DNA sequence: CAGGCACGTGTCAGATATATACATCCGAT
DNA sequence: ATCGGATGTATATATCTGACACGTGCCTGGAGACTAGGGAGTAATCCCCTTGGCGGTTAAAACGCGGGGGACAGCGCGTACGTGCGTTTAAGCGGTGCTAGAGCTGTCTACGACCAATTGAGCGGCCTCGGCACCGGGATTCTCGAT
DNA sequence: ATCGAGAATCCCGGTGCCGAGGCCGCTCAATTGGTCGTAGACAGCTCTAGCACCGCTTAAACGCACGTACGCGCTGTCCCCCGCGTTTTAACCGCCAAGGGGATTACTCCCTAGTCT
């Protein structure tokens, strides 16, 4: 019945198309961009809560804090990119020391 | 209000079946969410009046993918959307 | 007595502080300074405990930015120290100035 | 009302350039500092009681902080 | 085909402050270019302010406070003078 | 009916009311449009461009020219700094950059 | 078409930093500004290829650089 | 034989070229590199000449803004000669590294 | 029409305090 | 190198505790059917704009040869900044009151969407002479080897 | 601390070029005049959270003493980049020609908005 479970997603495929439709983005909205917006969004999601589930793993923790969202975040390659000029609070920096000032 | 709480949390449930989330930590997703939502549909929306249309279709959603997320990233994201899209026709 | 040789505490604290998560900023100076501020664009203006908290984290977020790019223009002047020349400096590439 | 900038005292200011990764710090520094952070804190203050003033409010809620925060290209995560 | 362009609306600006001055192609198409620029930056930013407040209407004031938020110091104090006084021309015929 | 009088003649403006009002409904920015959101957009970016226009006409008859070019743009641009700060991420086609050379290479 | 970035010949780079108020220039300045100027017309290019492709069509035009550029935003006046 | 000091005839460029607005990169050749680089992600490309021409007025402001920062990063360190760790510096404080 | 949002509730991951082991710095040597 | 003394980190165990994840109720936002009309896919066509090639000029790039000035390494100094200790200030932290104002509901009215005539303002075609580019020569100003 | 030879630069005049501006024809989009649905402006009520106050406790800020190491000035080496003259060489202008596809108009059909449950 719900269009997120046929299309074999979690997000929801009908809020994302009435988003799009109040959003103002367009006069007319076709069918398959909710499902292709959802999608992404799903697999952003996942990737974000993989690393940030290895980060929390590696720090002996069995739940997800926004230290290792910002972790998971800067250790990345791309995902650096993406959310470059974006502020996590209570994420911390990254600890880096430039070898000039070590003894 | 309405949030991502729940969604979100599934998809993690599937990644890691054990580890769980703090409240902070996931209001943190939902503006994440949000965020690339607002990326994505503004500059599909960009993308039909720069070519004279009025729909937003799957066209300009995935050409929306490729311009805003970096190389690697963005060949797995429209991988997981065309996918999506082929088995909600068929279903 | 002993006397640690300077420069070892210093390094560290940057090992603290970049694991530490808190704010580093005591929090009424930091609302009372927002407030001052404020009351220059509209008088008797009432402040939500969020949106200092969001100003505090965005202000220590930009503060800490700009001393890393701080740090690094001194490190290229072949320098230790981090004088307001580097600060300078960096604003100016950043586009600030 | 008054000189409350002094009130971001100099180990404050110590504190923010250890967790920036600095080593030694000179004496302007800490006027330097607080120079352009009343700056910053004015930038986004008055775009901030702008949406204020415009939502017919007298009460800066966050979420025009978060706003006027991502109009300056620093979007901040964690407040809506 | 028919394309639209602010070239007639640029010169008479240009003939009331300088009478006696020209302009050329190149010149024009950047102040066509800047026009274009700017109305999409203030009507981008009415339209994100009549969202964030959950309105459906474009009204001035949204163009007022957009201009006091995309225009600095004097430029945009002297912009809020400038549309206020049309507004109350206009509204009196 | 009536004589047709133009929106933007009973504003005293000289940009286009009409034409903004159109862009400003078929360019999907809201549901509706308000009346008097094309008047005061009109005015302002009537404002604009006679406040550039009046400093590149300045540049201009300084370098003893009549016609204005995208170098006097430039310069007008520039040389005022809320112009500047306004048009700071906008690169101006065949406009040149602002003459500045730093003290130290001066020679003693 | 292959080894065209040694088109940026030294001169050309040489009259470039003298318009930016460059006095003395190494000898290793050139290999970089080729290398950071072939990194950003990468960038912009695969925007504008991109913004072609889009459109069903085989040919780039001023305005698909336009464009892309304005993503980045450098936001070009002139063209378009 | 009558020959200038070498501060003089830099000085004399650099005013030249700060003058004037013409394009200083030769343009067939920067035609050729930007088909090169764009055969990478589209075989048969048909470039029309406002774009080429565009691309190459964007990437000469992009140069000299570059530049301009670059020598500013010179002065800093007591120099007069920019090297690349400047072009370095500046590209990693406007956050293009 | 049913899934997703207020509302209520048990409970255990995590913060804190205290004792113990130990990687690291520093002055002679 | 080296060896012991002495700080500041990890690690293990007890001990609370308050967010976290899970039931529970409910209603409104998502789904399924059906209808109509305009947005867009597809065909066909024209011309214009991009590409390819050839030939001649010549300004620009490449290369070589001094040689002087700037980059860099080494030394010395002094003073400004860390590190530690005692003292003072005010920041949290816990309660109380208290009321301005954000937020949610109910009318209803002016305001904006929308459609049918109506016509003038802006856009395409097409001159034409004047601002501006170019050259040729002379007067002016800056530079550098010499006193 | 000047001085003249020499080279770069500004200016003054004359000549030719092409495009900025003005005019003319003509559409089609802005204007008027109406109807009509509904967005929000206003009045009213509620609760809630932001502001103010007070008392206690102790963590952090502050001021001072002191040593030391690093920033800065100075000097010496040397090497490499700049100025300038000679030799290619390929950019550039002009011209020609061919065809690929970028805009256009016609026709149709089916995808999506709207309403109801």
């Amino acid at each position: 019945k719900t269009r997120s479970s046929r299309a074999g997603l979690q997000f929801p495929v009908g809020r994302v198309h009435r988003l799009l439709r109040k959003g103002n983005y367009a006069e007319r909205v076709g069918a398959g961009a909710p499902v292709y917006l959802a999608a992404v969004l799903e697999y952003l999601t996942a990737e974000i809560l993989e690393l940030a589930g290895n980060a929390a793993r590696d720090n002996k923790k069995t739940r997800i804090i926004p230290r290792h969202l910002q972790l998971a975040i800067r250790n990345d390659e791309e995902l650096n990119k993406l959310l470059g000029k974006v502020t996590i609070a209570q994420g911390g920096v990254l600890p880096n020391i430039q070898a000039v000032l070590l003894p | 209000k309405e949030s991502y709480s729940v969604y979100v949390y599934k998809v993690l449930k599937q990644v890691h079946p054990d580890t769980g989330i703090s409240s902070k930590a996931m209001g943190i997703m939902n503006s994440f969410v949000n965020d690339i939502f607002e990326r994505i549909a503004g500059e599909a929306s960009r993308l039909a009046h720069y070519n004279k249309r009025s729909t937003i279709t799957s066209r300009e959603i995935q050409t929306a993918v490729r311009l805003l997320l970096p190389g690697e990233l963005a060949k797995h994201a429209v991988s997981e959307g065309t996918k999506a899209v082929t088995k909600y026709t068929s279903s | 007595p002993h006397r640690y040789r300077p420069g070892t505490v210093a390094l560290r604290e940057i090992r603290r502080y970049q694991k530490s998560t808190e704010l580093l900023i005591r929090k009424l100076p930091f609302q009372r300074l927002v407030r001052e501020i404020a009351q220059d664009f509209k008088t008797d203006l009432r402040f939500q405990s969020s949106a200092v908290m969001a100003l505090q984290e965005a202000s220590e977020a930009y503060l800490v930015g700009l001393f890393e790019d701080t740090n690094l223009a001194a490190i290229h002047a072949k320098r230790v120290t981090i004088m307001p020349k580097d600060i300078q400096l960096a604003r100016r590439i950043r586009g600030e100035r | 009302l008054r000189d409350n900038i002094q009130g971001i005292t100099k180990p404050a200011i110590r504190r923010l350039a250890r967790r920036g990764g600095v080593k030694r710090i000179s004496g302007l520094i800490y006027e330097e500092t607080r120079g352009v952070l009343k700056v910053f804190l004015e930038n986004v203050i008055r775009d901030a009681v702008t949406y204020t003033e415009h939502a017919k409010r007298k009460t800066v809620t966050a979420m025009d902080v978060v706003y006027a925060l991502k109009r300056q290209g620093r979007t901040l995560y964690g407040f809506g």
